[PDB]
RNA sequence: UGCCAGCCACCGCGGUCAUACGAUUAACCCAAAUUAAUAGAUCCACGGCGUAAAGAGUGUUUAAGAAAAAAAAUCACAAU
């Protein structure tokens, strides 16, 4: 008879899950651009997650997507496409310090 | 007579809610020369840096602006049973006791 | 002597036992004190096991309908502009106005979120409080 | 030990006396320089550690200092600080630390080592 | 003994113990139990305990 | 002989002899902060039962349970300040060394605030003197040392029939306490505040006994 | 002067030691009880072995036991009990029926 | 006597000062028997299987068994 407890209700002040920057997204092997993002430049190395901060299914998603990209020859393997090397940059690398 | 239950229930620690991003009131009851430690009444006192602006402004007994950021600081670590506390909590200085 | 097994039972036991077998010539002072008010639980020794599989704790989160409420206004004004003071026992802060004023236009019978919300807004605008309206 | 000390001043001003007597001074102005002097000539004794030379001394700066006793006849310990086993350091420690207290509400190369 | 899980049914105090002997007719018997129902139960547990002694004696 | 165990027996017979009741409050407590705990991660799992609940990852003590345990471990200090008799009390928690001296000198009572020698009170006529008087009662305003582990003095104290008065935060170990207060160790407002009261109740027993010492000595 | 002493395990232990080589050190395992219920027991270890014996008596003073007797001869109900590696098994006899055990647990 | 002559059921004893050999001297224990030998009675595991002896290279089924309720959801994607 105490209604002064507490009550059982789950937690309202839930913070909201953090998102991929392409959460619910659509990767497309055609957007050369795109996939040009998320490439080491110099090399044409797939940055890892810890790089690109992805989840896991859109890393992946990203990987594939590039190698199908590479096979069918619309984006280069060895570097980065000089066209796309002046677009927006997604990754947390510094390499000239 | 109130019931322990009823005075949680009012109390404003509780009507805070989330530590993150609070605006709060705190105290200066230690000093040590670039540091500050304050008392905002929480559990532990959180630790400051005297501001570059009027720096002989705060002293022991001078009230503070606080942003708290965390309650308390502590985690588990690799390989731990329990996790560690660091006994202070993490916040920010703003102003002092604008008035 | 005595007996200094730390293990095997509470002070009471090992005492009033060692007395009991008239080694120990001397009743001790807490002793008596003891068998007057002794505490809730013998303070016995026990084994700080570990917790495996599916077992959980038995505490209780703390919530009530009040914060459920307190979410949606730090949803979206944020903390009060007043601050806060956790020396000041009666403190009230903007939010808990809010949720006054919530309580009261709930006793007014609105189900609508939309109505009691905004009109709780208008109560605490009318109260001269800030409501710095954030995203 | 305390009865030694006691006995031992004693007997020390008396042979104290009985050394001005047959050394033939003012049983008043002998002093320390005079007592050495004295045994010097009567105990000539070549030896180079001079510890181990003959002495006669206030049985102060013979013996060593003792500590003294720190419990009443109760069992019950006069200084609150007993049990930390060294009273005598943290009374120091405590002393200085209130000092310092005070002096924080209060305020608001001579050759000295 | 150790293993089983009602060791008390491999004794031999528990086979003596149980009391029901046959007449003289009686040449088989056959229990048809169930496994899978609330209303089977009891007759569960006359297969797990009684049917040993029974046999017994 | 007689009225001496008369004096002795005498208060045992009256549950609120040195009229504690008064000292504190559900309120006094939650005003002193008591009913704050560590975050749920650093709880240990012998305060289960004396938790309220978790606030937000932090959690809550039983303000009730602390004040019922509290009177009784006060009642306990008093009833052996009045049979005369050594209380010790320890912490290792720096910001409130000075306190818990302060109070203690204040007492009569002796504190030990500081690294603890390691026989201290299992080998103590070692340690201390040739022959010596221990403890009668140890009363803890914290159960750990600096590095996190319960102070050896538990287990020693423990070891050595001493009975234990202490405070036991979310984080710390009970079991081994004789009377455990369920408490906040950690907030100034807290330690001041189980300082003054362990303070008061040696200072009542006290008076008390001087008093009924001098009516013994009317009564002859 | 009530407490009888028995020694359980005399031991030759060794050790060692860069200067010495081995270094031999004897340790006894002894009991003691005043037969009216409380006992208990403790290992003491030194060079000589009558230095041993002192130790392992006055170590064991100081861990006694209280054991509860029936009508002051048996225990009160069977105990089975593992401990490390060791069983011990032990039944509660009526009076004729004195002390068959192990020859230490007889001495304890 | 001196790693020799020899002894022991197991551990072991004899390499110069052997209470272990051979012989004395005292003792011990059995005793019209006493030792030695060889067969028995007795003696494993209702204990185990990461490191000790022991979970088979893998799955399915037969034979044989064991059974309250829940017990197919999906690839975060590299079976074949
Ligand atoms: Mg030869
Ligand atoms: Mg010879
Ligand atoms: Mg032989
Ligand atoms: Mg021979
Ligand atoms: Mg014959
Ligand atoms: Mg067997
Ligand atoms: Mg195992
Ligand atoms: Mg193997
Ligand atoms: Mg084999
Ligand atoms: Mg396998
Ligand atoms: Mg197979
Ligand atoms: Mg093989
Ligand atoms: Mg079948
Ligand atoms: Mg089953
Ligand atoms: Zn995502």
């Amino acid at each position: 008879s105490n209604e002064d407890l507490p009550v059982p209700m789950e937690n309202p002040y839930k913070e909201p899950l953090k998102k991929c920057i392409l959460c619910e997204k659509h990767v497309d092997y055609k957007n050369v651009q795109l996939l040009s993002q998320f490439i080491s430049p110099f090399t044409g190395c797939i940055y890892g997650r810890h790089i690109t901060g992805l989840c896991g299914k859109k890393q992946k998603e990203i990987t594939k997507a590039i190698k199908r990209a590479q096979i069918l020859g619309f984006m280069p393997v060895t570097y980065k496409d000089p066209a796309y090397l002046k677009d927006p940059k997604v990754c947390n690398i510094k390499y000239r310090e | 007579v109130e019931s322990f239950a009823s005075m949680l229930r009012h109390s404003p620690l509780t009507q805070m809610g989330p530590a993150k991003n609070k605006l709060v009131i705190g105290q200066i009851f230690h000093i040590v020369e670039d540091d500050l430690y304050i008392d905002f009444g929480g559990k532990f006192h959180c630790v400051c840096k005297r501001p570059e602006v009027d720096g002989e402004k705060y002293q022991k007994g001078t009230r503070v602006r606080l942003r708290l950021l965390d309650l308390e600081l502590t985690s588990r670590f690799l390989g731990a049973t329990t996790d560690t506390t660091i006994l202070e909590a993490d916040a920010v200085l703003l102003g002092l006791q604008e008035s | 002597a005595g007996s200094r097994l730390e293990t095997v039972g509470s002070i009471f036991s090992r005492t009033r036992d060692l007395i009991r077998a008239g080694v120990l010539k001397e009743k001790p002072l807490w002793l008596d004190i003891y068998n007057a008010f002794p505490p809730l639980r013998e303070p016995v020794f026990r084994r700080p096991r570990l917790r495996y599989g599916k077992a959980k704790a038995a505490v209780q989160d703390i919530f009530y309908h009040e914060d459920r409420i307190r979410a949606k206004f730090y949803s979206a004004y944020g903390s009060g502009p007043k601050a806060f003071d956790l020396f000041n026992p009666n403190f009230k802060s903007t939010c808990q106005r809010f949720v006054e004023k919530y309580i009261e236009l709930q006793r007014l019978g609105e189900t609508d979120e939309e109505k009691l919300f905004v009109e709780a807004g208008k109560a605490l605008l009318a109260e001269g409080v800030t409501l710095r309206r954030v995203g | 030990t305390v009865d030694f000390i006691k006995k031992q001043i004693e007997e020390f001003n008396i042979g104290k006396r009985h050394l001005a007597n047959m050394m033939g001074e003012d049983p008043e102005t002998f002093t320390q320089e005079d007592i050495d002097r004295a045994i010097a000539y009567l105990f000539p004794s070549g030896l180079f550690e001079k510890r181990a030379r003959p002495i006669m001394k206030h049985p102060e700066e013979i013996f060593p200092k003792q500590r003294a006793i720190q419990w009443g006849e109760d069992g019950r310990p006069f200084h609150f600080l007993f049990y930390t086993g060294k009273q005598s350091y943290y009374s120091l420690m405590h002393d200085t630390y209130g000092k310092l207290l005070d002096v924080e509400k209060h305020h608001n190369p001579i050759g000295s080592r | 003994p150790m293993k089983g899980r009602f060791p008390i049914r491999r004794t031999l105090q528990y086979l003596g113990q149980g009391d029901v002997v046959f007449k003289d007719s009686v040449k088989v018997m056959t229990v048809n139990y169930n496994t899978h129902g609330e209303l089977g139960e009891g007759a569960r547990k006359f297969v797990f305990f009684n049917i040993p002694q029974i046999q017994y004696k | 002989n007689d009225l001496r165990d008369r004096i002795l027996s005498e208060p045992l017979k009256h549950a609120d002899f040195f009229n504690l009741k008064e000292l504190f409050s559900v309120r006094s407590l939650f005003d002193a902060r008591v009913h704050l705990g560590h975050k749920a991660g650093c709880r240990h799992r012998f305060m289960e039962p004396y938790l309220f609940g978790s606030r937000l990852g932090q959690d809550i003590i039983d303000l009730e349970q602390t004040a019922a345990h509290l009177q009784l471990a006060l009642n306990f200090t008093a009833h052996v300040a009045y049979r005369e008799g050594i209380i010790l009390f320890v912490s290792r928690h720096r910001q409130f060394a000075h306190l818990i001296e302060t109070t203690a000198r204040d007492c009569g009572e002796y504190a030990h605030t500081r690294y603890f020698k390691g026989g201290l009170l299992t080998n103590a006529p070692l340690l201390l003197g040739p022959g010596v008087r221990l403890p009668d009662l140890i009363i803890f305003l914290h159960t750990l040392n600096n590095v996190f582990e319960p102070h050896v003095a538990v287990r020693d104290a423990a070891k050595m029939n001493i009975p234990t008065v202490g405070i036991v935060d979310t984080n710390c170990n009970p079991a081994l306490i004789t009377y455990p207060v369920p408490g906040n160790d950690d907030s100034p407002p807290a330690v001041r505040l189980f300082c003054r009261l362990f303070q008061v109740a040696i200072s009542r027993a006290k008076e008390k006994r001087r008093q009924v010492e001098a009516l013994y000595r009317l009564q002859g | 002067d009530d407490f009888d002493t028995r020694i359980l395990e005399v031991r030759n232990v060794f050790n060692m030691t860069a200067k010495e080589g081995r270094k031999r050190s004897v340790r006894v395992l002894v009991a003691v009880g005043n037969g009216k219920g409380a006992a208990g027991f403790a290992i003491g270890k030194a060079t000589e072995r009558a230095d041993a014996f002192r130790k392992a008596k006055n170590r064991a003073v100081h861990y006694l036991h209280y054991i509860e007797r029936y009508e002051d001869h048996t225990i009160y109900h069977d105990i089975s009990l593992k401990f490390k590696r060791t069983h011990i098994k032990m039944k509660k006899q009526p009076r004729g029926y004195g002390l068959h055990c192990h020859r230490a647990i007889m001495t304890i």
